[PDB]
């Protein structure tokens, strides 16, 4: 009769058809991880063409009724969602000269093999041997070659096609009603038609600066304490007064900090928290890894895997004849179905892994009720946040102790403690910056802010200005040295960590509130409370039927992302970072000084 | 005395192949005896909700006739066969009176209706203009109209088919895994009741 009658049984007939295409499509998926076959392959290329192609006709089909008709808001929703033309809108030569150049980035970044000049014999990968490379080497000059010789390859190769990429991307938002792709990018948080609870495209750039400012003095502060450590390490190099050289990171671009946590540790003399060895001298099988995640979420109220994760999921490595994936993924492939596939070793790492793997497939059960295209997280930022705050509540001494992987008898003085929020700000603080610099940057590159012939000498300039990291070399136009990055080079959004991040520690806050947790909140730990897990389960229910402004009201009692539960995390820390820069001097200077 | 002509309740429960549940097997048994502590007291069953009557009394009483609905449908859907309920199934597929007197039995088949390659076998009818009144069947294929214009047999733009089927898998949910129902409806008639339960000697 109406339309929105109309529109409601489009969308079950398409949800109902849907959700079987999709599962088929992840089930031949999963066969291609666990099992590297090339006719895995060739039935994951025809599950996915057919996917794609029943998402194009349920598009096409879908456009045909109008959104202002509709006042339903779930019925709205899912009608946005299916409305998107994506690259369909663009034409047909140049739709297959965006897929043309999206799948030659991605062979030129995976297949990317870089070796020293005059000993080209045999060459290393970037994943096989680059980041081992970066990660573990103490020598400047071989850190400097792999750094340089990377980015001229892979710049000088990616340097045109992103120059076409960009022009493609920007016509396609132009064609989908967007001021630019950022726009595009940005229109996940967008949330239109709920009073108060409205979130613009343009409000997220002011609140990412806004947060940014607060981040700021932290962050300083990190920059200081490593300047001098690094400055220790490489004696001549670094200087007292300018940014750190850019192949020291410890790590290939400088995502994450966490690899120079040897380098700049406040008490070496203190021991360690590893519980690598308990594991090993108890034999901890991945399987007993698991079912103490399990418990962990069952102590908090959520509910228990399913006997179909058990049977389904492949938490150990299968062996030399049958290849997989190594990388830790977890996969809600429809229909009730939940798995896991994660490599498990004995490590902390992988235990934490494991911790927020669960959480990511807690999250899925969650929302299995709601309609399948609104099976997702309320922004691209919660699924992310709902599995680190599982590997923030289980690495605390609290829960060590509580499963006996931990000595009893194991003393918890402060040294322990700012050593283990020095590595959390390492691999949490470290990596705020260079998101946020990263985010704008691509941003003014779609926006037009800056032309093509001055990319670089915008980039470092912003990364001289932000991240404080400065060029060894300066680089000219010939370089294309964002693209050496996995996200940027295959079309994928950057600012879902930055918003993860801020997000973690508004959910830790929250949650530790609900437990009503006495201390400092790094000490924080979740398990115990159905209270906090009712809490979480509220939020984690709706899925994407919510706004995620509604999301994070449920969850922390705010309408907006918010700063100060990450600097109240960092709070034993930054005091005993401003305690030992008395002598040094916070802040970096732009010029030239260490090195160019 | 001595008892034989047992009710033909292996031809219900163990049958080989069960209908779908918009085209439900209605099988109507009379002049027999009826044990129904053999289904009671088996541990095969997920759910033995009996309405209107209790499992304890049922091999005592004796009735008029006894109406066997056999059907397949989806884990999660098991709880729309009671009286008063709603979804796609009581709305659409099978509905029970609310005055309903009988027991729905219902026990999961993913050993047997799922297959590795999805087992699209077992249909259910997504949409109709209005619900279906209690123990009715409804097997027209005929096209849905949700829209103004009028479908003239083609599945077109507001169109649609009205059976769908399960994919079933055996690695699915235990709330989308097959589950076979067998609904036992139990009237009483002025006619002579002949479905009694075995008595001692
Ligand atoms: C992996 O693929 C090979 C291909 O020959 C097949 O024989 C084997 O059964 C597969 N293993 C699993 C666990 O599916
Ligand atoms: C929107 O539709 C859903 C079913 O798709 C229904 O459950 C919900 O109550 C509706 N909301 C409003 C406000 O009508
Ligand atoms: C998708 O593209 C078609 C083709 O021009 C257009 O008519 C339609 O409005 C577009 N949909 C949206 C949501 O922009
Ligand atoms: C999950 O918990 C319930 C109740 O505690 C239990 O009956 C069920 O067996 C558990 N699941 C598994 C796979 O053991
Ligand atoms: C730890 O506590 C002791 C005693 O309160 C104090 O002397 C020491 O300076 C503290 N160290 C840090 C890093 O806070
Ligand atoms: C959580 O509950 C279990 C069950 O009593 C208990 O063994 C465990 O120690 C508790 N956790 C903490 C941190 O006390
Ligand atoms: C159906 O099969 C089971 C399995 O062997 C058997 O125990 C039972 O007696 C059979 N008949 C009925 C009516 O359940």
């Amino acid at each position: 009769s109406t339309i929105e009658e109309q529109a409601k049984t489009f969308l079950d007939k398409f949800n109902h058809e849907a959700e079987d295409l999709f599962y088929q499509s992840s089930l031949a998926s999963w066969n291609y991880n666990t099992n590297i076959t090339e006719e895995n392959v060739q039935n994951m290329n025809n599950a996915g063409d057919k996917w794609s192609a029943f998402l194009k006709e349920q598009s096409t089909l879908a456009q045909m009724y109008p959104l202002q008709e509709i006042q339903n808001l779930t019925v709205k929703l899912q009608l946005q969602a299916l409305q998107q033309n994506g690259s369909s809108v663009l034409s047909e030569d140049k739709s297959k000269r965006l897929n043309t150049i999206l799948n030659t980035m991605s062979t030129i970044y995976s297949t990317g093999k870089v070796c020293n000049p005059d000993n080209p014999q045999e060459c290393l990968l970037l994943e096989p041997g680059l980041n081992e490379i970066m990660a573990n080497s103490l020598d400047y000059n071989e850190r400097l070659w792999a750094w340089e010789s990377w980015r001229s390859e892979v710049g000088k190769q990616l340097r045109p096609l992103y120059e076409e990429y960009v022009v493609l991307k920007n016509e396609m938002a132009r064609a989908n009603h967007y001021e630019d792709y950022g726009d595009y990018w940005r229109g996940d948080y967008e949330v239109n038609g709920v009073d108060g609870y409205d979130y613009s495209r343009g409000q997220l750039i002011e609140d990412v600066e806004h947060t940014f400012e607060e981040i700021k003095p932290l962050y300083e502060h990190l920059h200081a304490y490593v300047r001098a450590k690094l400055m220790n390490a490489y004696p001549s190099y670094i200087s007292p007064i300018g940014c750190l050289p850019a192949h020291l990171l410890g790590d290939m671009w400088g995502r994450f900090w966490t690899n120079l946590y040897s380098l700049t540790v406040p008490f070496g003399q203190k021991p360690n928290i590893d519980v690598t060895d308990a594991m090993v001298d108890q034999a901890w099988d991945a399987q007993r890894i698991f079912k103490e995640a399990e418990k962990f979420f069952v102590s908090v109220g959520l509910p228990n895997m399913t006997q179909g994760f058990w049977e389904n999921s492949m938490l150990t490595d299968p062996g030399n004849v049958q290849k997989a994936v190594c990388h830790p993924t977890a996969w809600d492939l429809g229909k009730g179905d939940f798995r896991i596939l994660m490599c498990t070793k004995v490590t902390m790492d992988d235990f934490l892994t494991a911790h927020h793997e669960m959480g990511h497939i807690q999250y899925d059960m969650a929302y299995a009720a709601q309609p399948f295209l609104l099976r997702n997280g309320a922004n691209e930022g919660f699924h992310e946040a709902v599995g680190e705050i599982m590997s923030l509540s289980a690495a605390t001494p609290k829960h060590l102790k509580s499963i006996g992987l931990l000595s009893p008898d194991f003393q918890e003085d402060n040294e322990t403690e700012i050593n283990f929020l020095l590595k959390q700000a390492l691999t949490i603080v470290g990596t705020l910056p260079f998101t946020y610099m990263l985010e704008k940057w691509r941003w003014m590159v779609f926006k037009g802010e800056i032309p093509k012939d001055q990319w670089m000498k915008k980039w470092w300039e912003m990364k001289r200005e932000i991240v404080g990291v400065v060029e060894p070399v300066p680089h000219d136009e010939t370089y294309c040295d964002p693209a050496s990055l996995f996200h940027v080079s295959n079309d994928y959004s950057f600012i879902r960590y930055y918003t993860r991040t801020l997000y973690q520690f508004q959910f830790q806050e929250a949650l530790c509130q609900a437990a009503k947790h006495e201390g400092p909140l790094h000490k924080c730990d979740i398990s115990n409370s159905t209270e906090a897990g009712q809490k979480l389960f509220n939020m984690l229910r709706l899925g994407k039927s919510e706004p995620w402004t509604l999301a994070l009201e449920n969850v922390v009692g705010a309408k907006n992302m918010n700063v100060r539960p990450l600097l109240n995390y960092f709070e034993p820390l930054f005091t005993w970072l401003k305690d030992q820069n008395k002598n040094s001097f916070v802040g970096w200077s732009t010029d030239w000084s260490p090195y160019a | 005395p001595n008892i034989t002509n047992l009710c033909p309740f292996g031809e219900v429960f163990n049958a080989t192949r069960f209908a779908s549940v918009y085209a439900w097997n209605r099988k109507r048994i009379s002049n027999c005896v009826a044990d129904y502590s053999v289904l009671y007291n088996s541990a095969s069953f997920s759910t033995f909700k009996c309405y209107g009557v209790s499992p304890t009394k049922l091999n005592d009483l004796c009735f008029t006739n006894v109406y066997a609905d056999s059907f397949v449908i989806r884990g999660d859907e098991v709880r729309q066969i009671a009286p008063g309920q709603t979804g796609n199934i009581a709305d659409y597929n099978y509905k029970l009176p609310d005055d309903f007197t009988g027991c729905v039995i219902a026990w999961n088949s993913n050993n047997l209706d799922s297959k590795v390659g999805g087992n699209y076998n077992y249909l259910y009818r997504l949409f109709r203009k209005s619900n279906l009144k209690p123990f009715e069947r409804d097997i027209s294929t005929e096209i849905y109209q949700a829209g103004s214009t009028p479908c003239n047999g083609v599945k077109g733009f507001n169109c649609y088919f009205p059976l769908q089927s399960y994919g079933f898998q055996p690695t699915y949910g235990v709330g989308y895994q097959p589950y076979r129902v067998v609904v036992l409806s139990f009237e009483l008639l002025h006619a002579p009741a002949t479905v009694c339960g075995p008595k001692k000697s």
